[PDB]
RNA sequence: UACUGUUCCCUGGGAUUGGCUUUGGGCUUUUCCUGCGCAGCUUAGGUGGAAGGCGAAGAAGGCCCCCUUCCGGGGGGGCCCGAGCCAUCAGUGAGAUACCACUCUGGAAGAGCUAGAAUUCUAACCUUGUGUCAGGACCUACGGGCCAAGGGACAUUCUCAGGUAGACAGUUUCUAUGGGGCGUAGGCCUCCCAAAAGGUAACGGAGGCGUGCAAAGGUUUCCUCGGGCCGGACGGAGAUUGGCCCUCGAGUGCAAAGGCAGAAGGGAGCUUGACUGCAAGACCCACCCGUCGAGCAGGGACGAAAGUCGGCCUUAGUGAU
RNA sequence: AGUGCCGGAAGGUCAAGGAAGUUGGUGACCUGAUGACAGGGGAGCCGGCGACCGAAGCCCCGGUGAACGGCGGCCGUACGGUCCUAAGGUAGCGAAAUUCCUUGUCGGGUAAGUUCCGACCCGCACGAAAGGCGUAACGAUCUGGGCACUGUC
RNA sequence: AUCCCGUGUGAAUCAGCAAGGACCACCUUGCAAGGCUAAAUACUCCUGGGUGACCGAUAGCGAAGUAGUACCGUGAGGGA
RNA sequence: AGACAACCUGGCGAACUGAAACAUCUUAGUAGCCAGAGGAAAAGAAAGCAAAAGCGAUUCCCGUAGUAGCGGCGAGCGAA
């Protein structure tokens, strides 16, 4: 069956790749969870 | 798969259904040899929905 | 290497569970080509809006390269050139990608759509430290915090799925029987034993069945087989043809018993009663089951008619819930 | 060869799980003739059927016997013919803790020995790590014979 | 069907949601994912009061006597 | 905090047996163990019954009824 999470993520650091320090694009749950959040690097909306 | 019972239907009484007194297919089951006359049967007998002596077409 | 399962283990889907990157998968639209049995100017699949498109919205022919190539000859970048080329017409089962509507074959660029990858990354996850960090004091004592080192979204763990160990479990594994075992048999039909109603046992004596036939059924008409003797080409003890003589010893799909003469045996014509609705009444019996059925009702079959036909000359060809 | 184990392309077979599509139910809403219900049937909502993708295993392919196991007939004159099989027992040993027939036969041992020793081979049905055959020593081991010794007789 | 659960998904809010034995339509009924609550009901190691077509020392509790004693058993335990 | 005859709530959970054997099924969610608490405990104030007629939280007895049912449609089990 199988399911792809979407997640609202807002940033705050400028991010080596794909930040803006205001990005309203979206990722899967294991970066939030586990890298950046962590971090304080972003936000959920 | 030698001598085999088969369904010798209506080609009277072909399948009607609504008001009331409904027509409801006769049919007779009964033997041939498949090897002996390989083309199928068209026996002529009675059916008690037409009420006539139709002929009783072959199928399966 | 009994049946059914259980476990160990292996394998996939899903959760834990993240990230970029290139290479060549499937499917969806744009647009563009492509697709030579034979007629033969035609490297044309089927079909179609139906006769001017197009050209000076910078043309015929050509220079050299590019795409395709069953090598027949398509298609095309730029331009010296400079504004023509041409549709029915004749060959075909079809007409010209002159304009354009809709789609099969097989393919070229972009866009979407996902999926399959290999690698690495690291931040989840796993693992290491006589590395360090201390309460009033130790941790070269389990562990805890902190930097770190090595693996790395695999692995572990949960669920779902398929496999795979008598490793482990619950069971099952017939009866007859001249004691058991070894064998043989286990249901149905015929004959004998069976004692002239029926019935009747033994691991008593003999055989068969688990079907066949659209005609070997139904009816209408016609026929008399079998074995000898004598004559006759091949032909003989025996094929065919004639006569004679006992006559039913023949045949009757298949074991036996009982039956069957102008027949139930052998041939021909026409057909499907191998039919629906039933059924007084009997036979057979522990029950379950089985068997015969006059006759009536309808609608036919065959015959001139009277009549005969709801399968087979009869008894085996079969299983309840 | 069979089984076991180990390793191995493509092909077949192949679960859960998805997945393009088919087909049904229900029904706003149009409709149809005398008989009392009947045709459809949009959206939504329900249920089935599934072209394709889908691993291990198994078939399939190779290797392995101090892995489970197995190691032949028939007919003629040491020698040949012929059949089957994955292959037909090599060395050694052999009437044995294996031998049925059986007290096999031959020799030794005894006046006399179905037990004993050595040889033969007709190994019913030994045999090479469920080892084969030997072997000094050792045995409250089995099994024969002698001396000494005695109430075992 | 209804009620509860592991795994994975994952709504709506009275123009709603759930039930009325799959399921859809129309009716009717109710408001899940927060709690509390006497009675009628079950029983007897036991206390008081009553009763017995109950027992009378091989009966009645095992036990009418200082019985779970004597005795047996490593022990659980058995048991006059 | 531990103890406490039965009754009770929750957790785990047999087999002999019955089916004339036996695995579905039955024995049974019974016996047992474990944890918990009261005089009772649990239940309990409708996302409930029922049928176009109505009822209004539980719990217990009579009844419906051995009926509707379920069931190798066998043994049996059995509601509202």
């Amino acid at each position: 069956k199988k399911v792809k999470k979407i997640r609202k993520i807002i940033l705050k650091e400028d991010i080596p790749d794909l930040g803006k320090k205001g990005q309203l694009l979206d990722v899967r749950a294991g970066f939030l969870r586990n890298f950046l959040l962590p971090l304080g690097k972003a936000e959920v909306v | 798969d030698v001598r085999v019972k088969v369904i010798l239907e209506c080609t009277g009484c072909v399948r009607k259904s609504v008001n009331k007194g409904s027509r409801g297919v006769s049919r007779y089951i009964t033997q041939k040899n498949r090897h002996n006359t390989p083309s199928r049967l068209e026996l002529r007998k009675f059916c008690p929905y037409c009420y006539k002596h139709t002929i009783h077409g072959e199928i399966k």
